[PDB]
């Protein structure tokens, strides 16, 4: 019970890591989305990359 | 015999962009030119003999 907020924490991580894209309420399957910070990890390599 | 820059150019391409800096000594004294160093003496030759 000292680690409860562990799992609980996990618990919601779990499910909002693959979080689906629902349209209107219908869930789109197959939609692929890039995010703000993996497109912007994209970037920091490519322009460390030229960098050296 | 390779030329010295194509060695510089060679070991500077396969080299990471964290250790370069560290490694650029080691560049420029790989390619620096052969100085031949001082042999002790045992002078007086058979020609000048």
């Amino acid at each position: 019970a000292k680690n409860a907020s562990e799992v609980s924490e996990l618990l919601a991580k779990s499910l909002a890591e693959k979080a689906v894209v629902t349209e209107g309420g219908k869930v789109v399957e197959g939609f692929s989305y890039v995010s703000k910070a993996v497109a912007a990890k994209v970037i920091a390599t490519r322009r460390a990359e030229v960098h050296e | 015999e390779g030329n010295s820059v194509a060695g510089i150019i060679k070991s500077v391409n396969e080299t990471s962009g964290a250790n370069l800096l560290s490694s650029l000594k080691t560049i420029k004294a790989q390619a620096a030119p052969i100085y031949p160093a001082a042999a002790s003496s045992t002078g007086y030759s058979t020609q000048a003999k």
